[PDB]
This record gives structure tokens, sequence and C-alpha cells, in this order.
């Protein structure tokens, strides 16, 4: 008799306070790390290896994402009361940066695979295309993030505060369903496959080697892969759960809706940490960058 | 570039640039190694596939679709401080030591701690196992190494010599790859290939920032 | 409130309702928030119910407004 | 035994006379000149195309054409105005340490570690560059080839000797001996009858090309001399050693006139060159930059910098319009 | 005994040289460096109209 | 010995096709840009076609543009010229000339022996004042020709070339920019000029020096020759 009743979306102010503090801290930390790595790379042009180019581009993407972070923090503070133009611009920049960062991680893994597995062969001559690869990555990321710019606008509701949502028609729910495939296909599955293949074969090659410093290389490779998984897997997992829920494969209750709604932003907060963890993981973990920073300190 | 002759000169310059780039591309397949060691240590008789080609002597044997160029600096008889920097970019140093005959240790100490080769790995070859094993029975390994205390067997004496040769390393970012060779040995090319590929792996690891 | 993934306000439909018991009625037209149009009636006892927009009388009163 | 004491008293007499001739230092007499201020040079051209370390470079007499040898085995002749590669000569041996350009522009010699001074002919009827001669007879690595004419060339070797050749016959016409160490660099006087060689025994001695006699010897450096250049009027020369110091010796006075040491300098000098007037003494160091020394007050009148690796060669055009530097990063930069 | 005989003769050759006071030599060097000072494109920057580079 | 010999000439009917082959032996063929220059009977030289080194840049005269085809065979050391349709104005003696371009090169030094072809029945204008000059040995002779534009380029190099054709022989280069003496010619020659007016002087003329003197401009294609001044004795 009581089966039919509206769902009441719940929220708490403690969650809002927590998300704003976490966002501010992540913004500051990622900005600091990206600034340091950019300065270290760009100060002296002695030995501009391909890894330097990759780290510079990755730091640029991370820093621009940090720039787009505080406006999203304000959005979580009170919804999108800032206008449609800022919605479009911020969403486009954020999506471009997310795609470019993930694809740059994939390209770095490809470089490492071609540098340690195919090291003796002449295939190592093919990693000189870093400028072209980076330009292609930025362009492709912009191409996939263009639908966000085209079809995003402020959406009003009687019970829901305004938020920078998408407006594609009266049946948007399923159009968003179709849109969500792109970030899960060219944003997590392909980069995960590339990283897994490249780093697995690199680990196999190192394992059959006889140098004295193989242990640190294996530790760093495993740390990179494990941290990428820890950072991005829960986000895609909750998105897949929501995907199954909206198609009614998984049974729908107000409690499940609330649980997924909270888990979504929690997982997003966790995954944002890629912007603050990338420098220490990729650049500052090597002796070259620490030495460069120390000499720059003079 | 406005004139016709200047256009033709620019075309000639572009053709020369293309030829230079192609020659440089063809000049990256080879591996440049340096040979060193005392005289009569077998420093010119490592691999039977010699194919050579007073001054500098080059040996360009190939293996596994990879070209190895061994520059034997012997015969110069000059001050090494003035031309040894010509070999800063060698992949490795092949050091040949004859166990059947202190000078070799002196060269090794000089070449290992040189400021140009602080990061260049060394492949150490200990030649003439049979001669050393036959000589140790006649004369114990005490005339040249009075500090020796261990057993007079072949294995322990060889390990002791290897230990004193490795003790002069005294440097990070460097590995010494050891191998024991006789006159009737043919797999020296394979050992050189493994050492060179290991060195290349380590250099690429350092460049990529993994360690 | 605050939401990042707006969803339909109504899950299931009830076709058993007395007009007198309904105190207030609201309608949400189809849009980016939800695909299906929802009509909600607030009972005088505080209970809230969902109605079928395809119902004949419900469709008539919907087209009336 | 008696000869040793005779040599000792001879050296004592020479030193006593040399000290007697000295009254005031150069830095004291010329203290009243206005300083040249700060001399800022900007990179006008950057010559690329080399794929390995560059050890030597020489300027054409017309101050427009260059020449450079590197580890890649290539000998490239540049057009210093429009940055064009006029010629590309492939060497037989990749180990080359000393370019030389003929005064008339017809020939270019290029020898090195392979013990012979290969001489190349540029103006041929067949349109290609052929090795006209290959001069042999040295037992050590070659350094600082210099052309006297189109058929007379002076060479320096690690055999502690310098030689004067005849390109036509190909035989060692005259041999200069007296050094006790590897001879690293030489420069020919503008009068083209004397030349000075800098050896590894921390001493540079003046030679005569006609008689083959050591007219003079100069001491004072604490390490091996690495480069030498004559003063424009042919009456002084500047030497550069690994002691991180440059000195100015005068042929008439037989003494060093002043020193060009700075407290911040640690690495030695690789190449030394003058300006057309003889006021700027440009020197290349191992710390990747060149310092311009005002040759009369020993003050650094600017710094070139700009290079990523060790500067191995310097060159000042005949008219003084430009200074070109070559380093180990396979890049040549022209300054003005 | 036959190797040091030429060294002392070289010392005889080097000892007898007509030496000149360093003051006069320094003055001559200064005079040259001041006389040929207007023709140096490095000491004094050349106008941009006459700079081929 | 540098030698350019070409064959393929002969009597052809109008509308036919003929190919001429210029075989080279004695120099690095792959490094020389090659031309084709034709001389009509008792009329004068005229530029036809040019192919650069490596067959990169190819030009044609406006008279035969789109009608002739030039090809280069670097391994074989052979230079070709394919002509589709031949009029009665194509009958001439065809010369093969090598040209190497860089800073300070001589780009018209060697000329082919010439092949005779018979057919049965904007631009810079260079003008030579006089067509025939009689003179006795030992007397200096002055030859001058003007140009429409000013050949003095912005880089200071003036592109004017002076050629000498002895009777029954092939033209030889004497001066290639303004006074730059060619390789092997006597030093008595001297050239001058300023912008558009140029002069050639021969001090102490010899009996072997008679012939027709052609002045050609190389500032911009198509290359144009002068009318031709003939020395008489």
């Amino acid at each position: 008799l009581l089966d039919a009743a509206p769902c009441e979306p719940e929220s708490l102010e403690i969650n809002k306070y927590f998300v704003v503090i976490i966002y501010a801290l992540v913004f500051l930390l990622s900005l600091l790390g990206n600034s340091l790595v950019m300065l270290v790379i760009l100060y002296s042009r002695v030995g501009r290896s391909v890894t330097d180019v990759y780290l510079l581009n990755l730091a640029l993407a991370d820093l621009l994402f940090a720039l787009t972070l505080p406006i999203w923090a304000a959005s979580k503070v009170n919804g999108w009361i800032f206008g449609t133009f800022l919605c479009k611009v911020v969403s486009l920049l954020k999506e471009v940066n997310f795609y470019s960062g993930i694809l740059l991680l994939a390209c770095i893994s490809v470089d490492r695979y071609l540098a340690i597995v195919h090291a003796t062969r002449t295939l190592t001559q093919k990693r000189y295309l870093v400028k072209f690869i980076c330009l292609s990555i930025w362009g492709l990321s912009l191409l996939l993030a263009l639908p966000v710019l085209l079809f995003r606008r402020t959406v009003y509701s009687s019970n829901v505060s305004p938020a920078c949502y998408e407006d594609m028609g009266n049946n948007t729910a399923n159009w968003r369903m179709l849109l969500r495939i792109l970030p899960q296909s060219f944003g997590f599955i392909v980069p995960l496959l590339i990283m897994l293949f490249c780093y697995g074969f690199t680990l196999r090659t190192l394992f059959k080697a006889h140098m004295g410093q193989k242990h640190r290389a294996m530790r760093v490779i495993f740390a990179v892969v494990l941290i990428f998984l820890l950072c991005w897997l829960p986000y895609n997992l909750v998105l897949l759960a929501d995907t199954l829920m909206r198609t009614q494969v998984i049974q729908e209750t107000c409690e499940r809706r609330n649980h997924i709604d909270r888990a979504l932003d929690a997982t997003e907060i966790l995954g944002i940490l890629h912007s603050c963890l990338n420098p220490l993981i990729y650049a500052f973990i090597g002796q070259k960058f620490r030495h460069g920073l120390l000499k720059i300190l003079a | 570039t406005l004139s016709a002759e200047e256009r033709a000169a620019l075309e000639r310059s572009k053709a020369i640039e293309k030829n230079l780039k192609e020659d440089g591309i063809s000049a990256a397949k080879d591996v440049k190694l340096l040979l060193l060691g005392a005289d009569n240590s077998g420093k010119s008789t490592i691999v039977k596939q010699m194919k050579i080609i007073t001054g500098i002597v080059e040996t360009h044997f190939t293996f596994k679709n990879l070209h190895f160029r061994l520059f034997d600096v012997g015969g110069q008889r000059s001050e090494r401080k003035k031309w040894i920097h010509c070999f800063e970019d060698v992949t490795a140093i092949i050091f040949c030591v004859d166990l059947s005959d202190h000078e070799s240790l002196m060269l090794f100490d000089s070449i290992c701690n040189n400021k140009f080769f602080i990061d260049t790995s060394i492949i150490l070859f200990l030649n003439k196992k049979d001669l050393f094993g036959e000589k140790i029975k006649k004369s114990p390994l005490t005339i040249c190494f009075p500090e020796y205390t261990g057993p007079n067997t072949y294995e322990d004496a060889a390990a002791y010599i290897q230990a004193q040769f490795e003790s002069k390393n005294r440097s990070p970012n460097k590995e010494i790859y050891c191998h024991m060779t006789c006159a009737t040995d043919t797999n020296n090319a394979q050992v050189i290939f493994d050492a060179v590929t290991d060195i290349i792996i380590a250099n690429n690891l350092r460049g990529c920032g993994l360690y | 409130a605050v939401l990042t993934e707006l969803r339909c306000t109504c899950l299931r439909v009830t076709l058993r309702v007395n007009p007198k018991t309904i105190g207030k009625l609201q309608v949400f037209p189809a849009g980016p928030q939800c695909s299906k149009v929802e009509v909600v009636a607030s009972l005088k006892n505080g209970k809230q119910v969902c109605l079928d927009p395809e119902a004949p009388f419900l469709k008539k009163v919907i087209q009336k407004i | 035994d008696q000869l040793r004491q005779e040599a000792e008293q001879l050296k004592n007499q020479i030193r006593d006379a040399r000290k007697a001739c000295a009254d005031a230092t150069l830095s004291q007499i010329t203290n009243n000149i206005d300083p040249v201020g700060r001399i800022q040079m900007r990179t006008r051209r950057t010559l690329r195309g080399h794929l390995a370390k560059i050890y030597a470079m020489h300027w054409g007499t017309d101050s427009r054409l260059l020449v450079s040898a590197s580890q890649d085995g290539k000998l490239i002749i540049w057009d210093s105005y429009t940055t064009n590669k006029v010629h590309a000569i492939p060497l037989r041996s990749s180990w080359v340490m000393t370019c030389a350009y003929a005064p008339s522009g017809n020939y270019v010699a290029c020898g090195g570690l392979d013990n012979i001074c290969s001489i190349y002919n540029l103006k041929t009827r067949e349109g290609n560059v052929r090795v006209s001669r290959e001069l042999a007879g040295h037992t050590g690595y070659l350094s600082c080839c210099r052309f006297l004419d189109d058929n007379q060339i002076v060479t320096s070797s690690g055999d502690t000797t310098c030689a004067l050749w005849d390109i036509e016959t190909g035989q060692q016409t005259t041999t200069f001996t007296g050094h006790t160490g590897d001879v690293m660099s030489l420069s020919l006087a503008p009068d083209t009858r004397l030349f000075v060689s800098g050896a590894c025994d921390a001493s540079a001695k003046l030679w005569d090309v006609r008689e083959g006699m050591c007219r003079q010897t100069f001491t004072g450096h604490e390490s091996d001399i690495n480069a030498i250049c004559f003063f424009p009027n042919g009456n002084a020369f500047a030497t550069g050693s690994d002691d991180a110091t440059c000195r100015l010796f005068d042929l008439r006075a037989d003494q060093e006139l002043m020193t060009y040491s700075h407290d911040n300098i640690i690495c030695g000098i690789t190449s030394v060159s003058f300006s057309k007037s003889g006021r700027l003494l440009l020197a290349g160091y191992d710390d990747f930059n060149c310092n311009v020394w005002d040759a009369l007050k020993a003050d650094r009148a600017g710094v070139l910098a700009g290079h990523d690796n060790r500067v191995s060669c310097l060159g000042v055009t005949d008219d003084g319009m430009a200074v070109a530097t070559g380093s180990w990063d396979s890049f040549l930069k022209i300054w003005n | 005994i036959a190797q040091a005989r030429k060294l002392v003769e070289q010392l005889k050759m080097e000892a007898n040289i007509d030496r000149i006071k360093v003051s006069k030599a320094a003055a001559d060097l200064m005079a040259y460096c001041e006389a040929h000072a207007k023709e140096d494109p490095l000491l004094t920057p050349v106008p941009a109209s006459e700079n081929p580079f | 010995d540098v030698q350019l010999v070409e064959s393929g000439g002969g009597l052809v009917q109008p509308g036919g096709s003929r190919k001429l082959s210029c075989s080279a032996s004695g120099f690095a063929f792959s490094s020389f840009g090659m031309h084709w220059v034709r001389q009509a009977p008792e009329k004068g030289l005229e530029w036809v076609a040019y192919i650069s080194s490596g067959s990169g840049t190819i030009y044609y005269a406006d008279t035969v543009k789109g009608r002739f085809t030039i090809s280069r065979d670097d391994p074989k050391n052979t230079l070709f010229l394919q002509m589709t349709s031949l009029r009665s104005e194509d009958t001439a003696m065809y010369y093969c000339v090598r040209s190497i371009y860089y800073y300070g090169s001589s780009p018209f030094d060697f000329w082919g022996q010439g092949t005779t072809l018979t057919v049965s029945s904007s631009d810079i204008v260079m003008t030579q004042a006089t067509s025939s000059v009689p003179v006795t040995p030992g007397e200096s002779v002055s030859i001058s020709c003007r140009s429409s534009k000013s050949l003095l380029h912005s880089n200071g190099n003036t592109y004017l070339y002076w050629f000498l054709q002895r009777p029954g022989q092939s033209p030889q280069l004497l001066i290639y920019r303004m006074s730059n003496l060619a390789s092997g010619v006597p030093d008595r020659f001297s050239g001058s000029g300023s912008g558009t007016a140029f002069t050639l002087t021969i001090s102490r003329l010899e009996a072997e020096d008679v012939g027709v003197y052609y002045c050609m401009q190389h500032l911009e294609y198509p290359l144009t020759f002068g009318a031709g001044t003939k020395l008489e004795l």
C-alpha cells in the first residue's frame, strides 16, 4: 500500500564542509608540485630527454586541472549559480585535462616499454615523436571533450538546486547513458590495457636481468600501476553501478540511490588525488629531478 | 633565396642535410666498445670472428643483428689524459687480464676512477684459466699477493683475484661484469652481447626516471 | 539541496486515489531531469503519492493545465 | 755531471737577466685607461648539422666560409652568412682533433688521432673533394694543423715535436724538437716566419720556420698548455692551460706581462683567441661558457655562455666581425 | 752523456737575446691597441646597417 | 678528363618525336645541375631546359613549355630530352652544359660538343650594340651589352656571364659574375659593369681569340642570351 511514494534526496552539511576542505588542500598541493616540476624542467635545457617533455606536459595538464578545481569546489558548496558560460568553459577544460592526463600516462608507459623491452633493437628510434604524440593526444582529448561543451547548461528543478548539467532533450537520461561510454572506454579501459601490457612486459624483461638496481625499478613500476588503480578504479566502479541501476538491471530503491549518490562524490574526491600524486610518483622519484632541484636552489 | 643560384645552393644544402641525417641514422645501430689491459693479455684475441677492417685499431664483428666496434687503443704510447676523452660515449670497457703473468691492477684503478668514465660499466675478462691453474700448482699465489691467506685451490685463488679487481670500483652507477675465458672459447660474443644489453637496459632505466 | 546526478523523482505509480483526499498537486514536465513526466498529489494527511500521466482523467487534468 | 751545473748556472743567468729587465707590470703602467665596460654579445647564428662532439674549427680568409670536424667522421664547410652547407667531406677515421683552412681557400687539411694529416682539395674539375695528399711520419696524435701556403703546412703532434711539411713532395722538410711533452697547440705569426707551440710540459717556445731553431722559451704555467694565439701585431701571444689561467707573453721582453685568473674559475682553458685590435682575449673553458678578458686590465668584460657542453674551439674572423664557438653538443654559435 | 750536450747549447742560444725593458714593450702594445681601435666590430658595436650577421 | 658527348640528332619530319641523350664521363654527374642550350643556324644561342641535382627543380623555356621533357638517369650518367611535337623552328645545334651551384662556383664552365637536329619543311632582354668588329692583333677590344633590369642583386652579386665561341667549336665560359676569371682562360681578359651596362675588355688580343662573344643573364629564369658580337681579323 505504501510502495508508491516519492524519493527524497538527502544531504548533510558535514559532507559539504569536508569536500570543500579536501578540495582546497588538493588544489594547493597539486599546484605546488606542478609548479616545482615545471620550474625544474624549464630552468636549464641541459639534456632535454623525451621523459622531460612527457613530465612537462603532464604537469601542465595537472596544473590546469588544479586551476579548474576551486570553481568545482564552489559548485559543490552551493550548486551552479555562476552561469551557463562558466559551466561550459569549466566543464570543457576539466574533461580535456582528465582525458589528456590519462592518455599521457598511457604514452609514458608506452615509452618505458619501448625503452626497456625493445632497447637493443632499432625500434627505440621510434620514440623521437614525442612532440607529435603530445599534440595528437591534446587534440584527441579536445575532440572527445567537445560534446561536453556543446551539450552542457544549467538545469533548474523545484527540489534540486541548480547544477551544471547536460541538456540534450526530453529523453536526456538515455543520451547521458550513451555519452558515459566515452570516459569509460577511452578514459579507463584502453589506458589500463596499454599500461598493463607495457608494464607487464617491462617487468618480465627486468626480471630476467642481472643489474644491481632492478629492485628499485620493479618497486617504482608496481607503485605507479597500483596507485593508478587505487586512484581511478572506484570511480569507474560506482559509475558502472549507476549505469546498471538506471537500466533497471539492479533493483532501484531510495536507499540505493542515496548510497550511490554519496559514493560517487566520495570516489571522485579520491580520484582527484592523481593531480597531487603525479609529481612525486613520476618525476621526483628519480635522482635526476632531486639533483636538479637541489642545484636550482642555489 | 631570391636569386636562382641561391635557390640552387639552398637545394644543395638541403640535400647535404638529408644525406647527413641518413648517415646518422645508419650510425646508431653499432655499439662502440673500448678494449684495454696489459700487453700479452689476449686483448686482441677475444673473439675468433675478428674481421678487423701504428695508431688506433678497430674491430667490427657483428652478432644478433647488432654491430660491435672494439677500439683497441694499444700502440699510442702517449699521455692518456689528452685523448681518452675521445671515447666518452663508448657503451662499455672490455678489460682483459691474464692470470698467468700489479700493473694490470694499476691500469684498472686508473681507468675505473677516471672522471670521464664514472658512469661507464666495465666488462672484465680473466683469460687463460688453464695456464693459471697449471702455474698455481708450481708456484703458490703469494709472490705477487703476499696478503693472501686462503686455500691454494684454483677456485679460491680466482675468486680472490676477482675480489681485488672489483674492490677498485669505489663508485656508484657502475657495474663490473665478470667472465672466465680460456684460449679455446667461442662464446665470448654471447657474453659481450649480454653485458652490453644489460648496460643498455640500465642506461634506459636511468633515463626514464624509474631509478 | 545539492545533487550531481539528477534522477527521476518518482519510482512507482499508484492508480488508487480519491480526489477529495488530495490537497495539493504538482506536475514535472519531461526534461533533462527525468524522461517520464510525473504528476504528484499531496494528501491531507501528509502522505505523498505518484499518479499515472497516461490515465484518462489524469491526462485530462494534465492537459487542462 | 759538469754539464748539469753548467745548465743550472745558465738558467740562473737567464732568470737574473729576465728579472733585471722587469721594472713595472703591465697592469701598473696602463692603469690610466678607461675600462671597455660591459661587452654584450648576442647569438646571431646557430650552425646545426653535426651529430657528435666538435674538436676544431677554422675561419676562411674571406670571413664567410667555415670548416669543422667532429666525431661523426664528417668535415662540413659552412656558409656563415646564410647558414648553408657548401661541402660535406667524409673522413677515413672518425677520430679527428684539428681542422685547418688554407689561406687561399683552395685546400682544407684535417688530421687527428689516426696519425696522418689528410689534405683535401676543394677546387677540382670533377666537382668532388678528393684527398690530394696524406702526410705520414708522426708517431703520435696530431694537433693544430696550420697552412703556411698552398704547398706548405705546419703540424704538431704528441711525439713532443712539430714538423714543417711540403705538400707537393709529401716529405717532412723540417722537424722542430726540444719539447719534453705532448705538443697540443700552435699558432702562426702574421709575419708568417715564426710560430709558437704549447706543449704539455707547462712551457711554450718560439720557433723559426726557416732555420728550425728554438729562438725562445717561456715558462710560468702550472699545468699543460692547451691553446695559443698570437697578438695581432705579431709581438705577443696568449696561452691557456688546465691551470684555469691565461697569460700574455711578449717576444721582445721574454716575460709574461699579466695573468688572467679569476677566483671563481676552476676548470682550465680549452681555446684562446684575440680580437682584431688586440683588446679582447676570448678564452673557452670547460664550464660550458667563454669569458671575454680585456687584454690590458685583466677584467672580465662580459660572458658569452649559451653552450650546453664544453667549448672546444674558438674562432675570430679576419675582419673581427664575428666570433664563432664550437662545443661538444654538436652546435656552433656565431656571436657579434 | 750524449743527450744533455745539446741542452746546454740550446741554453747558450737562448741566453744571448737582445732583451728590451718591459715598460717599452707594454707601451708598444698599448700604442697598437689604441691606434687600431676604430676598426674593431667587437670592442665597439657596429651599426645594424653594417652588420652582415 | 671531363667529357660531355651527346647523340640523337638527324633529319626528322614535323610532328615526330625524338630523344637526345647527353652521356657524361669524367665528373660526379649526380652533383651537377644540367642544362640544354640550342643554337639556331647563324642566329645565336638560346636556353631550352634545366634540371637540378637529383631531379628536384626543373624549368623550361616559354617557347617550348609543355612540349619538351627532360629526364635524369643518375646511376647511368646519362641526361635525356624528350620532345613531343617538332616544328620547323626547332632545328638547331643542341648543346649540353653542366652547372654546379654553391658559394663561389662556376656554373657554366663546360659545354658539350653539340648535336645537330634538322626538321624538314616579362623576360630580361639583353642587347649587344655591334654584330661585327674588325681588329688587328695586339689592339685592345671593348665589347659591351646592356640589360633591361638591373642584374645587381641585393646581395651584391651581379649575375652576368660572358661566353666565347670559336669558329666550329663549342662555347667556353670566360667570366661568370663581373670579373671572376674562369678556370684556365688567359688572364688578359677583364670584365666590368654597373647595374645595367657591362663591358668586356681584352688586352693584347691574340689570333686564337677571334669568335662570337655572348653575354647571358642568370638573375631569373628563363635565361636569355645576347645577340652576339663577332670579332673579325
